[PDB]
């Protein structure tokens, strides 16, 4: 019953992040924004939108870092919730370059159970390459993950 | 003089058509929710003449005037306004988390003082009563279409009072259909909800008669989307409307793209008035209470520019 | 059987599928002298009300398998040959969000019920006006 808990707990912060991320993104690509910095583009202001932009990048990162974590917590604790793995590796396969959850995936990615990633075994095999390396190049730790 | 008056006018109409779309339906009527609404008579391009609005003050110059202000003759001790504005403005440059708690800091030694208005000018509780229900009647119907209609730029000197009658009247409309958020340092509140108006509505706030005026006046604006929406488009496709933001009024305001632009506002009044946001369908009260908690949020507020004076 | 087309990609081929699926009359024969009235529109509303509360996770797979490099769904001229005898991003992003009001409900910018929106789907497929218009290889009137 704790483990039951505690993977809802988990699940429930990861959807928040979620969609917490998932509403800067949209704001990032939304037309109100291409509007705004267009008519920015038209010197103070320049500065200003600038640290705009980089504060809602770390929102944005701090969000998808959260949900991430949230998400690798849930699959470890139980199986009513695998279909989630699709949002989790929807969420790794799109922020290839963060280097945070490929970090994350290298070190609590791996003690998921691999029975779990089975239905997203054709794309995980189609995305999988060889350009990045490194300990957390997203390659290499998606390499590892496919050879588990 | 040296100013246009057209886009005043039509927005005096589109409120006129939406009091009469406020007055058809039974359960706003007897609310007596209406939107104040003045003649505006523009003779030129630069130059217009307008109705004056007999018994009635700025909110900015009834709060914080330096004289004779109620922040002055109220809570002495506190920070005057002058304060309160060259620190909101000296931490303009800094990060959000330095904004957010200079905004904290100033907030918490200026505190609201608004609720005297009614207590001061009518001593009979009667009309006290009657009066504060319909200030508070007035500012949810305000916020309600001015939301609807994206109106913006509502800072302290472009709200009147009545005296007589407790009324908010709405002033200086050339901002709307969401275009201050296009600005830089962008508005990020749907209307202005801050601690003077929240507080002169009484003890309860925001809880009572301002939360069911505002979903009774969400409900006649479902209602009557269509009709909204015919009469907006009727309106944005006006050559002479000039309601895109340029870069001349971006830097005034503080000191064909045109089709798509206007397909998509609206798309956006359309989303608005159907009730969905951020993309998940809403009922009235959701919406409701979504506006005013965006409203009243200081996260919000600490953000916008210190010429709209959050902290009043 | 035949999978190769997905996702409204036959309404952007020549003669374009009007219909959201087979409901042919030999297919409302089938059931009895009920039709569509009788236990086919209690099931399909009840696997469509399934279907709206689980949106976000049919939403993440269709997500992850249309951004798959090698799924290719999208329709070319070849393949609209053969049938009847960058951009990829934006086209993604449309059918995903076409997929979103599917799942929410909203036909036409109209947000609908379920079984309103079982209903507008039946009288679409079983209306002579969008079968007449179809290819004579798709047999409507079989
Ligand atoms: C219909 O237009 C008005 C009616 C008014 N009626 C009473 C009143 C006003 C009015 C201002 C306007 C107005 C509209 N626009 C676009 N510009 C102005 C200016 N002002 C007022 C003010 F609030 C701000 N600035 C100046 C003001 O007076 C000169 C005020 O102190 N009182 C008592």
């Amino acid at each position: 019953e704790l483990r039951n808990g505690k993977m809802k707990a988990f699940l429930s912060l990861a959807r928040f992040s979620d969609t917490q991320y998932q509403r800067i993104e949209n704001y990032m690509k939304s037309s109100e924004f291409e509007n705004k910095q267009a008519l920015l583009k038209r010197q103070r202001e320049l500065e200003l939108d600038e640290l705009a932009l980089r504060a809602l990048k770390e929102d944005r990162k701090r969000f998808l870092c959260k949900a991430v974590e949230n998400y690798i917590n849930c699959l470890l604790s139980g199986e009513e919730h695998d279909m989630w793995v699709f949002r989790l590796c929807s969420l790794w396969l799109e922020n290839s370059g963060v280097s945070e959850v490929n970090g994350m995936m290298k070190r609590d990615g791996m003690k998921i159970p691999t029975y779990k990633f089975l239905p997203l075994m054709y794309q995980l095999a189609a995305r999988m390459g060889t350009k990045m390396m490194g300990g957390l190049g997203f390659h290499e730790v998606l390499n590892n993950l496919i050879s588990r | 003089g040296r100013d246009d008056l057209r886009q005043d006018a039509v927005m005096q109409q589109v409120f006129q058509m939406c009091n009469t779309l406020l007055q058809r339906n039974t359960e706003t009527r007897k609310r007596k929710l209406t939107i104040c609404t003045y003649k505006v008579v523009p003779l030129s391009q630069r130059s217009g003449v307008l109705e004056w609005c007999t018994g009635t003050v700025p909110i900015g110059e009834f709060l914080v005037n330096n004289e004779d202000g109620a922040h002055k003759r109220y809570r002495p001790n506190d920070f005057s306004a002058f304060q309160c504005q060259k620190k909101m403005m000296e931490v303009q440059k800094k990060s959000f988390e330095e904004k957010y708690e200079v905004f904290m800091d100033v907030c918490q030694n200026f505190q609201p003082v608004f609720r005297y208005f009614c207590m001061e000018k009518f001593l009979d509780p009667a009309i006290w009563f009657e009066k504060r229900l319909a200030y508070t009647r007035s500012v949810a119907t305000s916020s309600i279409v001015g939301y609807i209609l994206g109106l913006g730029d509502r800072h302290v000197q472009n709200i009147l009072i009545n005296e007589q009658s407790a009324e908010l009247v709405h002033i200086d409309l050339g901002v709307a259909f969401e275009q201050g958020k296009i600005l830089p340092t962008p508005e990020t509140v749907p209307f202005r909800l801050t601690r003077d108006i929240v507080d002169g509505m009484g003890i309860t706030g925001v809880e009572g008669v301002f939360r069911r005026c505002c979903e009774k006046t969400m409900e006649v604006m479902r209602n009557s989307q269509e009709t909204l929406l015919t009469i907006v488009e009727v309106l944005l496709y006006d050559p002479l409307f000039d309601w895109t933001m340029n870069p001349l009024k971006a830097l005034y305001l503080q000191q064909q793209s045109f089709n798509k632009v206007a397909e998509r506002v609206l798309m956006r009044l359309q989303e608005k008035l159907k009730g969905v946001e951020e993309g998940t369908v809403l009922s009235v009260g959701g919406q409701v209470n979504l506006l005013i908690q965006q409203a009243i949020d200081p996260k919000n507020l600490s953000r916008l520019f210190p010429g709209w004076k959050a902290w009043v």
